[PDB]
C-alpha cells in the first residue's frame, strides 16, 4: 500500500525537496538514489531506488543540486491554465497508479495564498474526486487578493480533501524568532520538514499498529465535516517529561474550546513501561479539555530514530479553536468585498464555508448531535 | 541463618525494616490522591470513611514471624494515622469575616498537637527502641516476643484497645468538627460546641496511664 | 547426548515431545525434570570436547553406591548451561537464542503486522467459506506471496513456517494456526507444549487484527459516500464501535514490547541457565494473564463485541444505497445490544484493568453512561 | 511537587548562586551537574542533573564560574522594563511549569534595596494572574531607596503568600561579632546556610513536613500576618538549643509578642528528650504569645547530608517586626516633603498603614474586631 506524492507551487515544490532531502538522509541512501552501505521498510515512499513524487522555473533550482538523479497570481488564472493542461498530466498521474500495487492515498504539498497553487491545486481535487472515488486526498497545506486565494480554496478542501494538516506562517515566522534568532524561507523550512518526516515515521518503521495512512487518520476524524488537525513539534527524558510539553499552546503552530482526540507519537527508546503512569498524572491534573457527548480517548505510539543520523517527540491535535483562524480569513474577505463575468462563484462559497465553522462552534455544546 | 538472611533480602530483619516503612517522602503523594472510590484505581496510584484495608506478602521463613493476625494491628494503626493526616492536610491545603481564621489556629493547632504526640512520641520513639533490640536477637523465639511486646504496648499507648467511648470517642467525635468545618468555606454555635468538647475533653482525661500527659497541656 | 531415546515399551519417563509426571520416581524433584527434557529437545531439534566428558561423568554415578540427589543435579545443571550458553549464541550473534525470539515476536505475536494485513487483504475471500482439505496450501502460496510482497526476501527462517489448518476434528479463521520447525538445540526450550500456549495466542491476536482492519475499511467507505437523515447513525456508532476495539488493541504494545522488554533483559545478567527456563516461562504466563484471556468475564464480553461488528461492517458493505429495506430496521437491533454491553464492561472493570481503563476514560465519557 | 527558584538582579543572582554552591555540595552532585559514586529525594530540587533555576551583567560572572555545567535605579524603571520583555519571561516559566510535572511553589531571591525591586513587583502581580493554585514564598533582602523599597511592600502585602526577611544591617552585625570581617561575598555564605537549612525537611523526607504547606501554615494565623523571621545559633541536647534560639542577639531583625515558633533540629539528637525541653521552655517562660489565640512551638528532628555536630534553625512571626516597617515609612515622610501622577506612591503609603496598624493590634487581648 503505497502513497502517491504530489507537489504544486513555488511553497510546495519548496517543501517537498526539503521533506525528501531529510527523509532519504534518515535511511541509507545516496543523494544518486542508490543504496550505500553502512530492518527499516523503505516501500511506502520509494519505488523499485525512486521516489514516487511528480513535481509541478523553480524545477530547474532542483535539477541544479547534486540531486539532480532523485526523479499569473489570481485563482481564475491559475484554474484556467488547468483546464488546459488536463490531458497532459493525468498520463503522468495515472501511469504512476498502474504501477504501484495497491495505491491507497495522495499527498499533496500546496499553499492557498500561492497563486499557482490557488489555481491549479483546487482543480485537481476536483477531478480526482471524480476519476478515483475510492483513495483519500490528504494535503499539507500551509496558509499565508491575498484573502481571496485563501477563501475560494478552502471551499475545495472542505468537501474534497477528506483529511488536512494546515500550517501557518505567522506562528511559524514568530517561532523563528524567539527560539532560533534569524530576523527568510531557507531557514523555517528546515522546521517544516521536520515536522512531515516524524508525522510519517510510524509508516516507515515495522510496528504493531499504525501500518496505513487510515491507521492514523480514522482515529481523528469522527464526521465528514470535522476534518482538520494541528501538529506540535517538542524538542527544539521520560515519557512523562514529553507530553507536558506538547499541551502546552507555547509551541502549537496556532494564532469553550478543546480538543477532539489527539494522537502522540514518540521516536525515542523510552522504557514502554511507565508510558501508563504518565497518562494518570495527565488525567488527575486535568491540563487539556475534551468533548462530554462522544466517547474519545488520548493515544500515543513509539517508534524508533534513524539509526544512520536523545528523545524527539510529535502530536496530532485536533482542536476547535482552529476555527477562529478561518473567521479572521473571512472576516477580511467580508472587508474587501465592500471595498474593491458572473460573481457568484465567490457567493456561495463563502455560504459552505460558513456551516464548518457553525459545526465547530455547535461541537463545543453538550448537544453537537443534531 | 535466617535471621542473617533477613537483614537483607531469607532476611527477614530487611523485610521488617520495609514494613514499618511503606505505613507509618512516598506515601504522601499517596494518599493526597485520595483526597481529591474504586478498587483498581487505587492499586495503580499506590504502585506509582474507615477502610482501605491493607495487605502484605511475606516468605515462609519470616511468615512464622509476622503473622497473619499481625498484618491486622498494622492496619489497624494505619487506618487511624490516615485520619489524622487527613484532618491535618484538609485544613493546611487551604489558605465576622476573619473571625473564621480564630476559629482555624484554635483548631489547627490543636489537631496538629495530637499529630505531633502520636508520631514523634509514640510512633518514634518505641521504634528506636525496638530497633536497638532487635539487632541484638538470639533466638527463634524471643524475636517474637520482643516483637510483640512491640505491637501489643503501642496499640496501647495510642488509645485503641478499651477505654474507647470513654475516651478515644471524644477525638473522633471533634475529629468531625475537623470535617464540617473544611467544607463550609452557623459560625457562632460551632465555638459553643468547641469550647465544650475541648474542655470536654480535658475534663475527661484530666484522670491521669501516666503517658497521657505529654499531652494533656493542651 | 545424542538426541535419540532407546525405548519400545513406554519406559522412559519422557514420550514435539512432551514429560510425563504419573510415572516420575518420587525423590526426583520436577524442577530437574523440566532442565532434562530441554537439553534433550534441544538436541533432537538440533539434529569438540563437550561429549566425552558429559559421558565420564555420568558413568561415575553408576559407580556410587549412594545416589545423593545433591549430586545428581550438580553435573545436570553444568549440561543444561552447556547447551544453553552455545544456543543462545546461534540465537543472537550468528542468527539476528536473541535472533530466534526477535523471530517469535515477529511472527508469533505480529510483531511484524504490515505483512498480516495485506495477508488478509489476499486470503480473504478464500477462508470465509468453511474450510476444506485444500485451502489448506491454497493459502500457503498467498502467505509466502505476502511476505515478498512487502519485499522481506529471506530463504532463511521463511520455509521455517508453515500455517496449519485444524480439518477434521465454521469459518476458516476458527482452525487457522501457525507452526514453527524448532531447531536442533533450542528443542530443549521448545517443546511442544510451549509452543501450543504461543499458537492460542496467535489466534487471539489475529481475530482482533481482522476486526478492526474490515472496520477501518468501514471507516473509508463513508468518506468516500460524501455528498439521508438516518445516514449519520452509522458513524455515530461505528466511530463509537471503533474506539472499544482501537483501545482494546491498545495495551498490547504496553504490554508486548514491555514483558518483552523484561525477558531480553533477565538473560544479558544471569549468566545461569536455570534463569532463561523460568524467565521464560514466567514471561508466557503472563501473557496469558495480562492479555485478559484466561479470565473467563473479560474473555466472555469481548467476545461478543467481535462477532456482532461483523454484521454491521458486513451489512454497510452490503449494500450501494441507504439502509432502507429493513436495514435501519436491522442496525437499530445491534444498538440496543452494543450499548449495554458498554456499560456491561464499565462495570466489570469498576491488578492490571486500571491501564486499559485510565486510557478508555481520560476523557471521562464513561462516566455518564 | 516542585518548586522553581528565581533570582533577581544582582543581589538575587549572587545569593541563588552560592546557595546553588552548597545546595550541590551538601548533595552527592559533583560541580559538573554529574552524580558522584561516594536515601535523598531531590526530584522537587533537581531535574534528570539540572536545576530548575530561573536566573535574571553577573551572568557573565556565573559563567565563569567552574559551575557553567549546572544550567538604572528606579523601581518604575524596573517596572516599564518588565512589561517589555512579558512574554520573553514567561515562555521560559510556562516551559518549565508545564515542563514540571507537579509545581508546587514559587521561591523569589531578591533584594528591595534597584532594578530587581521593580522587576520583583513585576512578578508577584503577574504570577498571581495566570497561576491561582501557586504558593509564592519570597526571600526577601532588606538594607532613593525608601521610594523603591516601600513600593515593593505594597506589592508584596497582598500578593506574596508568604515572606522571610533578612536585613542586611542585623547581618552586619554578625558580620563583625562571630566573623570578625571589618564583604558582600562573606554575609551571604550564612543566608545560604539559611536558606539550606531551612527545606531540609523536604530534600531529606521524614515523617512530618512533607510539603512546604505544611510548614508554613502552621505559623501564619491570617493571610495579612504573614511575615516571618529567621534564626540560627549554632555558629549539647535539645534544650541547649531552644534557649540559645530566644536570644534576641541571633534573630536576624534589627510590647510585644510572637506568633508561633517552628524549629529545625538536624543533628543526631534523641527523640526522647524534645518533649520535655518544650515544658521547660513554658515554665521557665522564656516568650510570651498573643493573649487571643492559644499559640504553639512546634519543632521538627531532620538528618544531616552525610556527605558533608548538632545544628539547628527557628522560624518566627514576631510582632516586633513593625518597627522595621515604620523607619522606612519614618523616611518615606522624611524625603516626601523634602524632594506625572505621583498618585500610587500614596495608594502604597495607604496599605503598609494598615498593615502596620494590624500588628499593633494584633497583640492585644481584644485583637477579635
Ligand atoms: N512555508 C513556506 N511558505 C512559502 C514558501 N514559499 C512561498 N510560500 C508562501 O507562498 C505565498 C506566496 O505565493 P507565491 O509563491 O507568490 O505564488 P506563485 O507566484 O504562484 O508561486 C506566501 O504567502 C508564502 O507564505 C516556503 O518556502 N515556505
Ligand atoms: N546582604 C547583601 N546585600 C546585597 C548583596 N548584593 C547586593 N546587595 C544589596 O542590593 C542592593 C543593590 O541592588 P542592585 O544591584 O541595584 O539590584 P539591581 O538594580 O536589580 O541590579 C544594595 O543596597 C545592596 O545592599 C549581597 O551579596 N549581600
Amino acid at each position: 500500500r503505497e502513497i502517491i506524492t504530489l507537489q504544486l507551487g513555488q511553497c510546495g515544490n519548496q517543501i517537498g525537496f526539503e521533506f525528501w532531502k531529510q527523509l532519504c538522509a534518515e535511511h541509507g541512501i545516496s543523494p544518486e538514489g542508490i543504496v550505500e552501505e553502512f530492518t527499516d521498510r523503505k516501500d511506502v515512499f520509494f519505488y523499485q531506488y525512486i521516489p514516487r513524487a511528480v513535481l509541478l522555473r523553480v524545477i530547474h533550482s532542483i535539477l541544479n543540486s547534486p540531486y539532480a538523479k532523485l526523479y499569473g497570481n489570481n485563482w481564475a488564472s491559475g484554474f484556467s491554465q488547468g483546464e488546459k493542461i488536463h490531458e497532459d498530466i493525468f498520463d503522468i498521474i495515472d501511469r504512476e497508479a498502474d504501477g504501484s500495487d495497491s495505491l491507497e492515498g495522495f499527498v499533496l504539498c500546496h499553499s492557498i495564498a500561492g497563486g499557482t497553487g490557488s489555481g491549479l491545486g483546487s482543480y485537481l481535487l476536483e477531478r480526482l474526486n471524480d476519476r478515483y472515488p475510492k483513495k483519500l486526498v490528504q494535503t499539507y497545506s500551509v496558509f499565508p487578493v491575498q484573502p481571496y486565494n485563501s477563501l475560494l480554496t478552502l471551499k475545495r478542501l472542505t468537501q474534497n480533501a477528506d483529511c488536512l494538516v494546515v500550517l501557518d506562517n505567522t506562528a511559524l515566522n514568530r517561532i523563528a524568532t524567539d527560539r532560533l534568532h534569524i530576523q527568510s524561507f531557507s531557514q523555517i523550512n528546515q522546521l517544516v520538514s521536520t515536522i512531515m518526516s516524524a508525522s510519517t515515521t510510524t509508516l516507515r518503521y515495522p510496528g504493531y499498529m499504525n501500518n496505513d495512512l487510515i491507521g492514523l487518520i480514522a482515529s481523528l476524524i469522527p464526521t465528514p465535516r470535522l476534518h482538520f488537525l494541528m501538529t506540535g513539534y517538542t524538542p527544539l527524558t521520560t515519557v512523562l517529561d514529553v507530553m507536558r510539553r506538547l499541551l502546552q499552546p507555547k509551541n502549537v503552530m496556532v494564532s469553550n474550546h478543546c480538543y477532539i482526540a489527539i494522537l502522540n507519537i514518540i521516536q525515542g527508546e523510552v522504557d514502554p513501561t511507565q508510558v501508563h503512569k504518565s497518562l494518570q498524572r495527565i488525567r488527575e491534573r486535568k491540563l487539556a479539555n475534551f468533548i462530554p457527548w462522544g466517547p474519545a480517548s488520548i493515544q500515543v505510539a513509539l517508534s524508533r530514530k534513524s539509526p544512520y543520523l536523545r528523545v524527539s517527540g510529535l502530536m496530532m491535535a485536533n482542536h476547535t479553536s482552529i476555527s477562529s483562524l478561518f473567521e479572521r480569513t473571512c472576516r477580511q474577505y467580508d472587508k474587501l468585498r465592500k471595498r474593491e463575468d458572473n460573481f457568484d462563484e465567490m457567493d456561495t462559497s463563502r455560504e459552505i464555508v460558513q456551516q464548518l465553522i457553525d459545526e465547530y462552534h455547535a461541537a463545543t455544546r453538550p448537544d453537537y448531535i443534531s | 541463618n535466617l535471621m542473617q538472611t533477613l537483614k537483607k533480602d531469607y532476611r527477614l530483619v530487611e523485610y521488617l525494616q520495609a514494613m514499618r516503612n511503606f505505613f507509618l517522602d512516598t506515601m504522601y503523594d499517596f494518599y493526597t490522591s485520595i483526597f481529591d472510590q474504586n478498587v483498581s484505581f487505587l492499586n495503580v496510584q499506590l504502585q506509582e470513611l474507615d477502610g482501605l484495608t491493607l495487605s502484605y506478602k511475606v516468605p515462609w521463613p519470616v511468615d512464622i514471624v509476622i503473622s497473619l493476625e499481625c498484618q491486622k494491628i498494622y492496619n489497624q494503626v494505619f487506618l487511624l494515622l490516615l485520619q489524622i493526616k487527613w484532618a491535618k492536610y484538609s485544613l493546611d491545603v487551604l489558605l465576622q469575616i476573619h473571625r473564621m481564621f480564630l476559629l482555624r489556629v484554635k483548631l489547627m493547632h490543636f489537631v496538629n498537637s495530637l499529630h505531633n504526640y502520636i508520631m514523634t512520641r509514640i510512633l518514634h520513639s518505641t521504634g528506636l527502641e525496638f530497633q536497638h533490640q532487635v539487632e541484638e536477637a538470639k533466638d527463634l523465639d524471643q524475636l517474637i516476643k520482643i516483637h510483640y511486646r512491640y505491637l501489643s504496648t503501642i496499640h496501647d499507648r495510642c488509645l485503641l484497645r478499651e477505654k474507647v467511648s470513654f475516651v478515644k470517642e471524644a477525638i473522633m467525635k471533634v475529629l468531625n468538627l475537623a470535617l464540617m468545618f473544611a467544607d463550609g468555606w452557623s459560625i457562632e454555635k460551632m465555638e459553643s460546641d468547641f469550647k465544650n468538647c475541648h474542655m470536654f475533653l480535658v475534663t475527661i482525661l484530666n484522670k491521669a496511664f501516666p503517658h497521657l500527659e505529654s499531652l494533656a497541656l493542651s | 547426548l545424542h538426541g535419540l531415546l532407546l525405548d519400545q515399551h513406554e519406559e522412559f519417563f519422557i514420550k514435539q515431545f512432551s514429560l510425563r509426571v504419573e510415572i516420575l520416581p518420587s525423590y526426583i524433584p520436577v524442577r530437574v525434570a523440566e532442565k532434562i527434557l530441554f537439553v534433550g529437545e534441544s538436541v533432537q531439534m538440533f539434529e569438540k570436547n563437550q561429549e566425552d566428558t558429559f559421558a565420564a561423568e555420568l558413568h561415575r554415578l553408576k559407580q556410587q553406591p549412594l545416589f545423593s540427589l545433591v549430586d545428581f543435579e550438580q553435573v545436570v545443571d553444568r549440561i543444561r548451561s552447556t547447551v544453553a550458553e552455545h544456543l543462545w549464541k546461534l540465537m543472537v550473534e550468528e542468527s539476528d537464542l536473541l535472533g530466534q525470539l526477535k523471530i517469535i515476536k515477529d511472527f508469533y505475536l505480529l510483531g511484524r503486522g504490515e505483512l498480516f494485513q495485506a495477508f488478509i487483504d489476499t486470503a480473504q475471500h478464500m477462508l470465509k467459506t468453511p474450510p476444506t482439505a485444500v485451502t489448506e496450501h491454497d493459502v500457503n502460496v498467498a502467505f509466502q506471496q505476502s511476505a515478498h510482497k512487502v519485499l522481506l526476501d529471506d530463504d532463511n527462517l521463511l520455509p521455517l513456517l508453515h500455517l496449519t489448518i485444524e480439518y477434521h476434528g465454521a469459518s476458516g479463521w476458527a482452525a487457522l494456526g501457525l507452526s514453527y520447525k524448532v531447531q536442533w538445540p533450542l528443542h530443549i526450550l521448545f517443546t511442544p507444549a510451549v509452543l501450543e500456549k504461543y499458537n492460542v495466542v496467535f489466534k487471539y491476536l489475529l481475530s482482533v487484527r481482522r476486526v478492526q482492519a474490515e472496520l477501518q475499511h468501514c471507516w473509508a467507505l463513508q468518506m468516500q459516500r460524501k455528498h439521508q437523515t438516518d445516514a449519520i447513525k452509522w458513524r455515530l456508532r461505528n466511530h463509537m464501535a471503533f474506539l472499544v476495539d482501537n483501545l482494546q488493541y491498545y495495551l498490547q504494545v504496553d504490554v508486548l514490547e514491555s514483558q518483552f522488554s523484561q525477558l531480553l533483559h533477565q538473560i544479558n545478567s544471569t549468566r545461569d541457565f536455570e534463569s532463561i527456563r523460568l524467565a521464560h516461562d514466567h514471561f508466557l504466563s503472563n501473557l496469558l494473564a495480562q492479555s485478559f484471556i484466561l479470565l473467563k468475564p473479560v474473555f466472555h464480553c469481548l467476545n461478543e463485541i467481535l462477532d456482532l461488528c461483523h454484521s454491521f461492517c458486513s451489512l454497510v458493505s452490503q449494500n450501494l444505497g441507504p439502509l432502507d429495506e429493513r436495514g435501519a430496521a436491522q442496525l437499530s437491533i445491534l444498538v440496543k445490544g452494543f450499548s449495554r454491553q458498554s456499560s456491561l464492561l464499565f462495570k466489570i472493570l469498576s491488578n492490571s484493568d486500571l491501564a486499559q481503563l485510565l486510557l478508555r476514560l481520560d476523557y471521562n465519557k464513561y462516566y455518564t453512561q
